[PDB]
């Protein structure tokens, strides 16, 4: 009764895969919120396996999980001991620092029987981090810190780099995996997991990052490099108020340093998105933010240097399209009702 | 017998329930809700500049972050002195009544909705289940469903119809909000001063197309939730007593006139009024204000149970507000937050959560305001007001009727909402389906307010605006979850104070100095216990029935 | 039983339309095809008015038609007669010259009740033309004579404007509206097509048009202005073979002057395009095409220009954003796990 074709069907090197999500970090639940609205794939597809051949996925997150409380901690506290083989660390929110304390928390998850005292983030951390295959990064947060990470903030907290080492590498090689974003771009992260999932499967080689270890395929190119008010850009036509069409470097975008896909790849289904539509970027995917992109609405300086630029040859260049669009715009000769055929034929 | 879940899921945030269940009485003793992240968005943002407000805020959440961000362009809008283009004003109105509908369905129908599906049901309840099996749905003619149990199946996480449809469902109505405000949760084109959303006959074509495709869907999810809701009336007669209180209820108004809303704290009586969700603290079955001046000045947050030092020594900033009035200093205008990290503690110190409560001026109480979730809360205020004639919503005075068109495959819907006679947790779950039809049928409204000024051609989208050297600036407007205010004070051209207060504040905190309980604390101790098991495998779904009712949201509740 | 609601509900001007779509041009049905795809909104959604207060709407078009044959042409019939006056003729394909025949035809759709011939295509917009409510041409070929008004072909063929006079006018004021597209784009034509569905209840100003009587929301902008390419083209970086990621400009593409929102658009749903995505603007979309457009292949004359000018300022704005960028990829200093804060608080 085994169909011929079920040998196309190749069991993965990895049978089945363990997703700790800690939320319980220095954050907003944003990048958890975010990840139900992927379809490419979706969150549904990734559960219940729409893809064969990966590992079968057990995603352990607070915000959707069935099990609740100290049940639903279980095999986070498990993992702890060396018990799970095959889980991977998802952070979520930045690592508080607990040094400048004291007899209290900045962030915790887990009151523990052991001693009836919460457990803290940066304890969960090289308590799992140390015997998982992979650690990943969701949001700017929990990759660099973030918005919290801020100037003048209380906690002193940091990203996941900061507080295991750069070059800190998981129990079965892979290094620290960023997906930076304010939140995490829905597909981005849903691309990436699934990346993951192929690479532990067997059927794809280490996942290529770069020197913040964020994934190439996403966060390579910038974000000007993207976006289609860029056009508006060259012909030195830029916006005086927001809700104009034309480039908004002058309003507060930061859009050409800051690499990010959103203009290129638009938020949900193609339909969101920041500059493209009208949304200075304030680099919210980069180690820098927030504090090196404010005040927000101010132009960056670079801009101010760029834009003053003079394009002389601007105005006329700009005629010739006018003039080509003029012809463009007009019929040939041949299209008529008249007695007699004028193509050619 | 001591009871303790945490961290609780399916919710936002880390919270912890810890309790003290009388099992030969099933009856809850006490209670106790605690937090276990603190950020400190009170800290940082002081010496920053005012216009990064509202993207900065917008972080205090990931689920309701536009509500921050829109109540903070709000209080700016206050403070700078501008008044946007009216076209902004629905834009962003449409982007929030987006956001209703996205939050409510989504935490409706796959955090609190598991509570009501077939596995916990078997698992609490395994009688329920037995019961639930004969019990025919009373509108399957609308949704379909024959049984109520067919309808818990249809819960199930992943693999119940109705738990994976509603997912899709969650997509296009952020995609909806998308087209207003550029992304979610985390608004791009949100300013102070208007939006940068360019208005095109695409733009709102795109979002109505959208939008009657969750209309025609409410008409399937509204008869579909009465009835399943009816049932437990009905299966467990009582069960209203669960999740109780005495209506002590907050709503600061919601979607805004541009007709009248000049965003002045004077004529901030006056447009507080004419907003599409009448703002007003209803008590109890009545209803005290038409002004949000009013309810503004009578804000206080207390401390008896939160990890700070209190303020005592700390200067105050703002006196008097911009009519003359008196200001308190436990107001969050006033308020320094001195973050004091310690070893937790039931006696006294044991949640990052503090204790606002309201200023009743006739009695000298100060009670424990709540939301319920908060629809409940917004309907009800609304209902009595008698003040929005929308026609898609029509306030009577006992009531509010909330109008769906005819779609393409169903006919006319009208859905009166009638004043529940009890706030407890299932009503509360209930109003919380029937706000999402009074989102749908308010954003109907919005979008004929916004093709009229785009076909007069008023497209200009922003006004411009000057960030003064020293002005103050409230915030109004009811966020998903309930009432959220913003209180922003520049000094030097920089941030001197800001306070944003969300429903959860309120809805998680503890006994205030008066020692008055945590609207958690009050509608979970007033809860029975219907359940049909005991501490050794109990689990204990009563109480997390009744915490998820309120929509509880952590990140909002500390920042 | 009447609920109050009611009341927001209004009666349409217009009480029913028909909308005659006239596929036996010289086309190829693509933008029949074409509107299927749409969802902004549904070709089913306006058949089955998902938009209240909107004028009943049968749709008679061939490719999706119930009726078959006679029962099918019948309304067009009467409608000829008379007997019609609530309905939008549509065009589909170039309109061909029967003049230099001749016995015989291009192109016939119905057939004469009374002579029993093929009815050829400007006789029936002769008959039904100055009785339509507004008259819409689907598709470059029916608004320009498009491809197969091309030069060299053997019927001579133009476009509803060439045959009706570019300032013909309904007898309800409605000037032709032109959508074009080879074919068109899905949700361009189903948005002016609801646009007139407005109009006609007496909801919305008469349809804003250009010179060319092109729908000015939807071809006011160019090509380029939407193209998320032009980054790639601000900074000077073309690509020289076919599957590059960067401005394909040197490689056939019209884009800077040619009119069409595909690119800023998407093609489906916001996912494909043309240059957008690698595949080069052919100008299909304007009065000129596609004779003033070949080869497709060759760079466009005006393109030799542009390109080698902005050689100059490229190589200076380019490392400028490169090493900012690099500032933003490094971390505020205070985010650390050290004994003690160093954040400012
Ligand atoms: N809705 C909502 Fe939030 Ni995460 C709450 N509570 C707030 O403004
Ligand atoms: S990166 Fe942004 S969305 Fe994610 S946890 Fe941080 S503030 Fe929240
Ligand atoms: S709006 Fe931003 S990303 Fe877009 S072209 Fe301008 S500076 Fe570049
Ligand atoms: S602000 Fe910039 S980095 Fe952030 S999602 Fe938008 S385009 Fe990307
Ligand atoms: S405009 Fe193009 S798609 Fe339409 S009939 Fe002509 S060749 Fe076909
Ligand atoms: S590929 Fe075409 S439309 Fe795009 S930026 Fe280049 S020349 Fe312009
Ligand atoms: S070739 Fe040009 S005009 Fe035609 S669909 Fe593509 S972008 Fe539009």
């Amino acid at each position: 009764a085994v169909p011929y074709g079920r040998k196309t069907q190749h069991t993965p090197a990895l049978k089945e895969v363990h997703i700790l999500w800690i939320t319980a970090g220095l954050g907003c639940d944003g990048d958890s919120v975010s990840i139900t609205a992927a379809s490419q794939p979706s969150v549904e597809d990734v559960v219940l396996g729409a893809i064969p051949g990966l590992p079968k996925v057990h995603l352990h997150n607070p915000v959707l999980a069935y099990e609740n409380g100290d049940e639903f901690m279980a095999p986070f506290h498990k993992a702890a001991r060396g018990e799970i083989d095959n889980f991977v660390l998802v952070l979520e929110g930045s690592i508080p620092n607990e040094r400048i304390n004291g007899e209290g928390y900045w962030a915790a998850m887990g009151t523990d029987p052991q001693t009836h005292q919460p457990i803290t983030i940066p304890e969960w951390l090289d308590r799992l981090a140390p015997k998982a295959l992979a650690v990943v990064g969701a949001g700017t947060c929990a990759t660099y810190g973030g918005i919290h990470a801020m100037e003048g903030n209380p906690t002193g907290c940091m990203g996941l780099a900061d507080y295991l080492g750069w070059q800190w590498k998981s129990r079965a090689g892979l290094p620290i995996v960023n997906v930076p974003g304010c939140p995490v771009q829905p597909d981005n992260f849903m691309e990436t997991l699934l990346y993951l999932l192929y690479q532990l499967a067997g059927l794809a080689p280490m996942i290529p990052l770069d020197e913040a270890l964020r994934p190439k395929w996403l966060f390579t190119r910038t974000v000007h490099d993207g976006c289609d008010r860029a056009g508006s850009y060259e012909q030195a036509i830029f916006a005086t108020e927001y809700g104009n069409p034309n480039c908004i470097v002058k309003l507060g975008c930061w859009g050409p340093v800051v690499q990010c896909n959103v203009p290129k790849r638009g938020w949900i289904a193609g339909v969101g998105g920041c500059p493209n539509v009208g949304g200075i970027c304030i680099g919210c995917t980069m180690p820098g933010f927030p504090d090196k992109f404010m005040p927000f609405m101010d132009a960056p300086p670079g801009a101010v240097l760029s834009s003053n630029l003079i394009k002389s040859y601007g105005p006329l260049i700009r005629s010739l399209r006018k003039l080509t669009k003029d012809t463009l715009n007009d019929e040939p000769k041949w299209r008529h009702n008249q007695p007699v055929l004028t193509t050619g034929y | 017998v001591e009871m303790n879940w945490d961290p609780i899921t399916r919710i936002v945030g880390s919270l912890g329930i810890y309790t003290k269940i009388d099992f030969e009485n099933r009856r809850v003793a006490e209670c106790y809700s605690t937090s276990s992240i603190f950020r400190g968005y009170s800290i940082f943002m002081k010496g920053k500049d005012p216009r990064d407000s509202h993207f900065i805020t917008s972080r205090i959440c990931g689920i309701c972050g536009d509500n921050h961000a829109t109540c903070s362009v709000y209080a700016q809008n206050m403070a700078y002195g501008v008044k946007p283009p009216p076209i902004a004003d629905w834009i962003i109105n449409l982007g929030e009544a987006a956001e209703y509908m996205f939050d409510h369905n989504i935490f409706q129908d796959n955090l609190v909705g598991v509570d009501f599906c077939e596995q916990m049901v078997r698992e609490t309840n395994p009688g329920v289940w037995e019961k639930a099996k004969t019990a025919e749905a009373p509108h399957a003619a609308e949704h379909g469903y024959r049984t109520i149990a067919d309808i818990m199946t249809a819960l199930n996480p992943f693999t119940g119809e109705f738990y994976r449809e509603t997912l899709l469902v969650s997509r296009y109505t952020r995609e909806m909000f998308c087209l207003m405000e550029g992304r979610h949760v985390h608004p791009s084109t949100l300013y102070p001063g208007g939006v940068g959303t360019v208005p095109t006959i695409q733009l709102f074509t795109d979002y109505i197309t959208r939008l009657m495709k969750y209309v025609e869907f409410m008409k399937k999810v509204v008869p579909l939730h009465d009835d399943l809701f009816d049932f437990f009336y009905e299966a467990l007669p009582g069960y209203e007593e669960v999740g109780r209180r005495r209506i002590l209820l907050g709503c600061w108004g919601s979607f805004q006139d541009p007709n009248v809303c000049d965003y002045n704290y004077r004529t901030m009586t006056k447009w507080g009024r004419g907003m599409f969700v009448t703002p007003g603290v209803v008590v109890d079955g009545e209803l005290l204000t038409t002004d949000l001046v009013d309810i503004n000045l009578n804000i206080r947050i207390l401390l008896g149970s939160s990890f700070y030092q209190d303020w005592d020594h700390e200067e105050t900033s703002v006196k008097n507000d911009p009519l003359g009035n008196a200001v308190d200093r436990k107001h969050p205008w006033n308020q320094t937050t001195l973050p004091r990290p310690q070893k937790r503690n039931f006696g006294g110190n044991y949640t990052w959560v503090m204790s606002p409560r309201w200023l009743d001026k006739r009695t000298g109480d100060h009670l424990a305001l709540d939301t319920g979730g908060g629809p409940i809360a917004r309907l009800w205020a609304t209902a009595l007001a008698g003040l929005v004639d929308i026609g898609y919503i029509k306030s009577t005075g006992h009531s509010v009727k909330i109008y769906l068109p005819r779609t393409a495959l169903k006919p006319e819907a009208e859905f009166e909402w009638k004043i529940p006679m009890w706030s407890n947790a299932i009503e509360r779950d209930r109003a919380r389906t029937y706000f999402q039809a009074y989102s749908a049928a308010a954003a109907l409204y919005f979008a004929e307010q916004a093709l009229a000024e785009l076909h007069a051609g008023r497209t200009r989208t922003f006004t411009d605006f000057k960030v003064p050297d020293e002005a103050i600036g409230c915030g109004f407007h009811e966020a998903v979850r309930g009432v959220l205010s913003h209180h922003l004070v520049i000094r030097d051209g920089k941030i001197a104070n800001y306070h944003p207060y969300p429903p959860t504040p309120w809805n998680a905190s503890p006994r205030d100095i008066y020692g008055t309980p945590g609207p958690y604390e009050d509608a979970v101790q007033n809860t029975p216990i219907f359940e049909e098991n005991g501490p050794e495998k109990f689990k204990g779904i009563d109480i997390m029935r009744a915490v998820r009712s309120f929509d509880p949201c952590l990140p909002c509740g500390v920042h």
